[PDB]
């Protein structure tokens, strides 16, 4: 099924021609557009008062990365390198070795935030919910160097944001 | 074939096989092979000399009328004596059908330009020349279209490295943008992902 | 015990959704 | 359990610290060195050993689907305790 | 309509490769050896062309691995050794070719596990 | 044997004639390029660079390669004449920022592992 | 007969003009050439999916859908019904987003600039829909070659219904500002007229065909997913100029509202990715309880699934025209070749013939009516 | 919307329609930001028996393309690639705009 | 008679039966010069004779449009002219002759 | 909070005049919100 968008022929009756002439000479449709703009002037604007008001977000939102840990304080990451393998931008660099207690842990976990595309593939590849994408998005920087995160920065981000991260994961994990 | 398997269409398969045999019968001077894939796509493998005739036929014959050129591109296969294969995708609106025409060339053999058959080919051919180094004869204006001015090489070739050979920066001594040999602070990490234990027995090659 | 629960349309569907062009004629010859 | 270098820098949980002759220390002048204060090895060392009356125990890290993959740990050796390969929690049979 | 020229193919001047990445490199043409950690042989079927390893150093910031040679990740696949030799020759690269290693056929007999008088008799199974 | 399809030239002489035509065109254009881009080089060294770039390919004995090179050089000349290039593209032929590389065995020994 | 170089989304235009008329107009492109097709050969199929978000970055999920359909055809599998309905619903939402952007940017370049704000409020609401379903506002990566990544949250359909039932009035305000305005008509009528045969031979598609009267639409002639289960009309032009194409785009916005209503009412229950763990990853609980699920998760996220060897050309009716992919698989987990066909490529190639014998101020209108985004043109 | 009666009448008359009926700002009619947990059913391959993977393996059912007319190895009516497309119908909902 | 075929640039043809007859007779005349054994000649002759009989057995234009399966007799005339041009060019090309040459041994072998 | 305001303007924060070490009478920014109130303020949840 199809429709014609512009296939109407104007009436030739004196009345139709006079109406078209009145439109041409008196600018009726221009006045109609002016009235539309006038009506729009008198309705409440859609502006919010940033930063005192914020934009609504979802528990699924992808923001700044963080490394998490178990309630005992032991870190969840066991250096499987699945996030490094899946990263489309090759933004994760991992080095691991046995710990002093024989535990399988990382000695290097770097994320280059200027290569990252914030796709969230790493957190869905993780088998132990170690690397996550947090809710924070206000982390602009004055230099390029501070956007190259090492393991200490990501652990500090986890310790900073764990409350919100845990609440969001509780809200959304039944869809995963 | 339960709900996870793609359903198959035998009527379209038969129709495309019949049209392939029809085309091969009509143009035996240029057609070397005809194929219909399991997802009902018909491709015709031709000799390079028949690019202009075959295409013209498929555009102008009353039983084909493939009036639309959907895409024209090239594929680089270094292991073949003729390195590059040229792929034409054609759409027929009268018969609601699609067809594919393949031919081949190497780094030094020109291919006839098809701008006289399809006006759309022009830029496509430029792109091919830009990315693979295939020259098209009788092209109205063949030149680079995607790469930077004065760029050396053809980046879509398999032996071309991913990051190229030069990188750009701003120099304050000469007060301009300059090109230098590429140096990466982090080398791209090459992954060996292919597993042993072949996946598909239906595509096994003879052990020669 | 628990039954399947996912995002679904309400029973009876949704109300009609207007899409046709509506540019009224104000009216004066 | 953070330590300090003989120079004055903090030592990370990976044991990193620039030596005295390293020029790279200059990156921290007028700035700071980011170090996480909570060492995971010390924190997991403080957990009590759980006592179970079975030869085989299962661990998933707590929280069900929010933990780690479920693994089974053998507790036949009385010399040592069974340790989870993901969580670090320890289990033992009630000796004596 | 045909030149009928008789000369070896050389497309070196057309590929845009810098001069010192042509006559200085050494390519290796070989069938890759089977990974000894596994038994599958599907990765020992095709011929590979790979370039010589160059210097890798440590990035002073972040300690990453840095390289300066653009061909460090370039690996080409070929059906036969002759195809790889032809490609390397027309591209002006000096090459070393290694012949394909094939597991020799072995005589296997389960009955030899339980031998009357030979040393092949097993002590456990 | 080994019959091949021509690009433009049936033999070496036609290819040489096309090469000479392209060289004449570049030689004529060089002063206009120097003036119009406001370059800091002289016409003499511009023409020397043109000659050097021509001599870089002087070892080719295949007419198809030769006239493909001529097609590429004509493309480059068309880019230069129409001022599609900028001053940076023109100046890239001279590598004025790249540090000199010693060809001596001892110097390459001293700097690193690269032969 | 002078020459002008209108250089720096970003486009360089070299034109010869004699007086006010345009004698020749050659676009120079490549200012956004990123080498996407070469980069894709170094990725698994899942790793390559997010590049299609960035190809035509006004219609993300449509490119996602085209790539997913190509990979599905090569894999010989099919998505579950609910995934198909979700795909078509979000494809129509994406068509609404793209058409808003195209029309309001056209008007802003002409000089109107008020409907841009009026409709970008609605665009922000649909960005909210994107974020609630995927966590990202534009580069979503939601539609996968096995279906969709996640099911919808429990209250999303209600909010989509609430939004879609007020959008027709916003379209009506747009038309009140533009449709019958004599200045807009004088800027658009009889500008960039292209005939049907020339449009066919030049490789045009979508509106650039339908404005000239060609009755063609890929969702009607070669339906994919559940499209053959929804009814809608195809707007068709009569004069093949910018004004008819603008009218067609507004009508397609209305028809997208119609299709969205149907999709909302017939959303079925069930799973959202294919129940084949060698292609689609298992659930997290299954991954954390079952041995096969853990193995398949590990292998799918490290190596990726292998695709049987073969080549396909898969095309969809994207909001800007026929968007296609020629995908060549050699049997491994990485594509051997991926050629992206973008309609804006052919449209910009035809810009030269479309602007013959027009004013300099008409080239802007022709560019706006061609609906050009250079991410897909340059790739 | 907290607009006075006079302002509502003025904006309605200038716009030419009733604006309070269809407001572009959202209010309590949107869904709550906290929702009950979902249950999320399983797919058709979740059976405990009669569920062998070889009977539901899509990738292994793909085959190399069928070769017709290899050049290396009757009335005869003419054919077309597919039957001719049928004419579209003219929208017995709104044929003209 | 109708106006505005609906495609931009496609004019309405008055008296299309005579135009169709002339075009089909020209196509048959050109096909006559092609060798009898050529598949193109016999196939196109079959198609053209079918259409010529169809237009000679129907005076009405709408019923002819329905019966010819092309619709919009103007584009049928356009297709007839395209077929005539192809017939002349194909007489020039002579593609009924055997294959020019075979491809190399593994030119079309995929994968690798 | 004010639920009679439209969505997006129904919740807001008045920042403190002095955070950890700096005067924030004039210099405020969105990163001064702690994560729990950050969750409430961005409407990721309905519960403060
Ligand atoms: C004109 C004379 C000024 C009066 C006026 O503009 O009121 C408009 C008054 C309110 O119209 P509205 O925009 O629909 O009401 C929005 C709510 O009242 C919004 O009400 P609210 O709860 O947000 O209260 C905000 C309150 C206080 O808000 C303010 O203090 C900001 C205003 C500072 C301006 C000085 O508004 C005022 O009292 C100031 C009104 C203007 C004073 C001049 O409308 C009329 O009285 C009709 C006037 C005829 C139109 C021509
Ligand atoms: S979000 Fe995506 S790009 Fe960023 S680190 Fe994770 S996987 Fe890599
Ligand atoms: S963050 Fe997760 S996926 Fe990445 S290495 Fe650690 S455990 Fe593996
Ligand atoms: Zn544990």
């Amino acid at each position: 099924t199809y429709k014609f968008v512009n296939m109407r022929e104007p009436s030739m009756d004196m009345k139709s021609v006079t109406d078209r002439a009145a439109q041409t000479l008196l600018w009726t449709e221009l006045v109609r557009g002016l009235g539309m703009t006038l009506s729009y002037l008198f309705r409440e604007p859609a502006t919010i008062n940033y930063p005192f008001e914020k934009g609504p977000l979802s528990p699924r939102f992808r923001g700044e990365h963080a490394l998490r840990r178990y309630p005992s304080g032991e870190e969840r990451c066991i250096a499987c390198k699945l996030c490094e393998a899946v990263c489309p931008a090759q933004a994760i660099t991992i080095e691991a070795e046995p710990r002093a207690d024989g535990s399988r842990r990382t000695t290097r976990y770097d994320i280059d935030m200027t290569k990252c595309i914030y796709c969230g593939f790493c957190q869905e590849a993780c088998p132990v919910d170690a690397i996550v994408e947090g809710p924070n998005f206000e982390f602009s920087t004055e230099t390029h160097e501070e956007l190259l995160y090492n393991k200490e920065k990501l652990l500090n981000n986890g310790d900073k944001w764990e409350a919100e991260i845990a609440a969001n994961i509780q809200a959304d994990y039944l869809y995963r | 074939t339960r709900p996870t398997i793609r359903p198959r269409n035998d009527v379209v398969h038969k129709q495309l096989s019949a049209f392939g045999q029809y085309v091969a019968e009509i143009l035996p001077k240029y057609v070397q092979q005809v194929q219909v894939s399991c997802f009902n796509e018909l491709e015709i493998f031709i000799h390079p000399d028949g690019v202009i005739p075959v295409l013209t036929f498929l555009r102008d014959h009353t039983n084909a009328q493939f009036k639309s050129l959907a895409d024209l591109t090239a594929v680089d296969v270094p292991t073949r004596q003729n390195r590059f294969e040229i792929v034409y995708n054609l759409l027929s609106l009268r018969f609601n059908s699609r067809i594919r025409v393949k031919t081949y060339t190497d780094e030094l053999t020109p291919i006839e330009s098809s701008v006289t058959v399809y006006k759309a080919a022009n830029w496509y051919e430029r792109e091919i020349w830009d990315m693979f180094g295939v020259f098209f004869a009788n092209h109205p204006d063949l030149r680079r279209i995607l790469t930077d001015y004065g760029f050396e090489g053809h980046p879509f070739r398999k032996d071309f490295p991913l990051s190229g050979y030069v990188e750009l920066r701003y120099d304050d001594e000469v007060k301009r943008v300059v090109a230098e040999p590429v140096e990466l602070a982090q080398e791209f990490r090459k992954f060996d992902l292919n597993s042993p234990w072949e996946a598909f027995p239906a595509y096994r090659q003879p052990p020669e | 015990a628990s039954k399947v629960k996912q995002d679904m349309p309400p029973p009876g569907g949704y109300g009609p959704i207007d899409y046709k062009r509506n540019l009224p004629r104000r009216g004066l010859s | 359990g953070v330590r300090t270098s003989p120079t004055g820098e903090k030592v990370t949980h990976t044991g990193q610290a620039y030596d005295d002759g390293d020029y790279r220390r200059v990156r921290f002048s007028d700035r700071q060195k980011e170090v996480n204060e909570n060492f995971a090895i010390d924190l997991i060392a403080e957990q009590p050993v759980s006592e179970v009356g079975s030869r085989v125990i299962s661990c998933d890290g707590g929280g069900g689907a929010l933990g780690h993959p479920r693994v089974y740990i053998n507790l036949d050796k009385e010399t040592k305790t069974g340790t989870c390969g993901y969580c670090g929690l320890q289990f033992r049979q009630p000796h004596h | 309509q045909l030149i009928a020229v008789d000369e070896k193919l050389d497309i070196t001047t057309l590929t845009g490769v810098p001069e010192e990445h042509i006559k200085t490199r050494k390519v290796r043409i070989f069938v890759p050896a089977r990974n000894n950690m596994q038994s599958g042989v599907n990765n020992t079927k095709k011929w590979k062309m790979e370039f010589d390893t160059r210097e890798r150093w440590e990035n002073p910031l972040m300690g990453w691995s840095s390289t300066a040679d653009p061909l460090s990740n370039l690996v080409l696949t070929f059906s036969t050794k002759e195809d790889a030799v032809a490609f390397a020759e027309k591209n002006g690269w000096s090459f070393d070719v290694e012949e394909r290693k094939v597991p020799k056929p072995k005589s296997k007999s389960y009955g030899a596990n339980f031998s009357w008088n030979k040393r092949t008799r097993v002590s456990t199974k | 044997g080994t019959s091949v399809k021509p690009i433009f030239s049936r033999d070496m002489n036609e290819a040489k004639r096309r090469v000479r035509e392209l060289y004449r065109a570049w030689y004529r254009e060089v002063p206009n390029t120097v003036h119009l881009f406001q370059l800091d080089i002289s016409v003499k060294q511009g023409r020397d660079k043109v000659r050097e770039m021509f001599m870089k390919n002087a070892h080719v004995t295949d007419p198809r390669v030769v006239d493909l090179l001529v097609i590429k050089g004509k493309m480059e000349l068309e880019e230069t004449i129409n001022v599609w290039k900028q001053r940076t593209h023109i100046m890239r032929f001279f590598h004025e920022t790249e540090a000199p590389r010693p060809t001596d065995f001892l110097s390459k020994f001293y700097v690193g592992h690269d032969p | 007969n002078l020459t002008l170089n209108f250089g720096p989304g970003v486009l360089r235009l070299v034109m010869e003009l004699s007086g006010e008329m345009v004698r020749k107009c050659d676009p120079h492109i490549g200012l956004l050439h990123r080498g996407t097709e070469k980069l894709i050969e170094y990725k698994t199929y899942l790793q390559a999916l997010p590049y299609f978000d960035r190809l035509d970055y006004v219609s993300m999920m449509c490119n996602e859908q085209a790539y997913s359909l190509a990979v599905e055809k090569l894999l010989n599998i099919q998505p579950p019904p609910r995934a198909q309905w979700i795909r078509v619903l979000f494809g129509e939402i994406t068509r609404l987003l793209n058409h808003i952007m195209a029309v309001t940017t056209h008007a802003l370049d002409i000089g109107a600039m008020t409907p841009f704000f009026w409709m970008f409020e609605e665009r922000e609401k649909m960005f909210e829909f994107y974020e609630r379903v995927s966590g990202a506002r534009m580069h979503a990566a939601y539609i996968r070659p096995g279906g969709v990544h996640q099911d919808l949250p429990l209250g999303l359909l209600d909010d989509i219904y609430e939004f879609s039932k007020n959008f027709s009035f916003r379209i009506d305000e747009l038309e009140e500002m533009l449709t019958n305005n004599r200045i807009w008509r004088n800027r658009t009528v009889d500008i960039g007229v292209v005939t049907a045969e020339d449009a066919l031979n030049y490789g045009f598609s979508g509106v650039m065909l339908r404005g000239s009267g060609i009755q063609w639409d890929l969702r009607k002639t070669q339906p994919y997913d559940v499209y053959d289960q929804v009814e809608f009309d195809v707007p068709i032009g009569s004069r093949g100029d910018c004004y008819d194409r603008y009218l067609c785009r507004v009508e397609e916005m209305r028809q997208s509202l119609r299709i969205i209503s149907q999709c909302l009412n017939k959303m079925p229950p069930g799973e959202i990715k294919v129940d084949d763990a060698k292609v689609s990853p298992p659930k997290r609980a299954e991954m954390k309880t079952s041995m096969e699920s853990l193995i398949h998760h590990f292998k799918l996220y490290t190596e990726g699934y292998q695709v049987p060897p073969g080549a396909t050309y898969t095309a969809i009716e994207a909001p800007k025209g026929e968007f296609g992919v020629y995908l060549v698989s050699d049997g491994s987990s990485r594509p051997y070749r991926c050629k992206i066909k973008a309609p804006g490529f052919a449209h910009l190639a035809g810009l030269d013939k479309m602007s013959k014998g027009h004013m300099l101020a008409d080239v802007v209108a022709i560019i706006g009516t061609q609906d050009i985004v250079f991410g897909e043109v340059d790739r | 919307a907290s607009a006075t009666r006079v302002i509502q009448l003025l904006r309605n008359w200038a716009s030419g329609r009733d604006l309070q009926a269809k407001l572009q700002l959202r209010y309590q009619e949107i869904s709550k930001r906290t929702q009950p947990p979902p249950k999320l059913p399983v797919g058709p391959s979740h059976k405990l028996s009669n569920n062998y993977y070889c009977t539901r393996d899509g990738r292994r059912e793909a085959m190399p393309p069928s070769i017709v007319m290899s050049s290396q190895k009757t009335e005869k009516k003419a054919v077309t690639p597919a039957p001719p497309i049928k004419r579209w119908e003219l929208s017995k909902d709104q044929p003209y705009l | 008679l109708k106006k505005t075929t609906g495609l931009v640039g496609l004019a309405v043809c008055e008296t299309p039966h005579e135009r169709l007859k002339i075009l089909y007779t020209k196509i048959l005349d050109v096909l006559g010069q092609i060798p009898k054994n050529a598949a193109y000649r016999k196939y196109t002759e079959q198609i053209t004779n079918e259409k010529l009989g169809m237009v000679k057995a129907e005076p009405d234009v709408k019923k002819l449009e329905e019966q010819l399966q092309g619709g919009q007799i103007e584009e049928v005339i356009l297709q007839a002219e395209n077929e005539l041009s192809l017939a002349r060019k194909m007489l020039r090309w002579k593609p009924w002759e055997p294959l020019v040459e075979e491809p190399p041994a593994n030119q079309w072998k995929w994968p690798i | 909070e004010d639920n009679k305001q439209f969505f997006g303007r129904h919740r807001w924060v008045i920042y403190t005049t002095e955070m950890n070490g700096r005067d924030t009478f004039w210099d405020v920014d969105g990163s001064m919100v702690p994560p729990e109130w950050h969750r409430w303020l961005h409407c990721m949840t309905d519960d403060p």
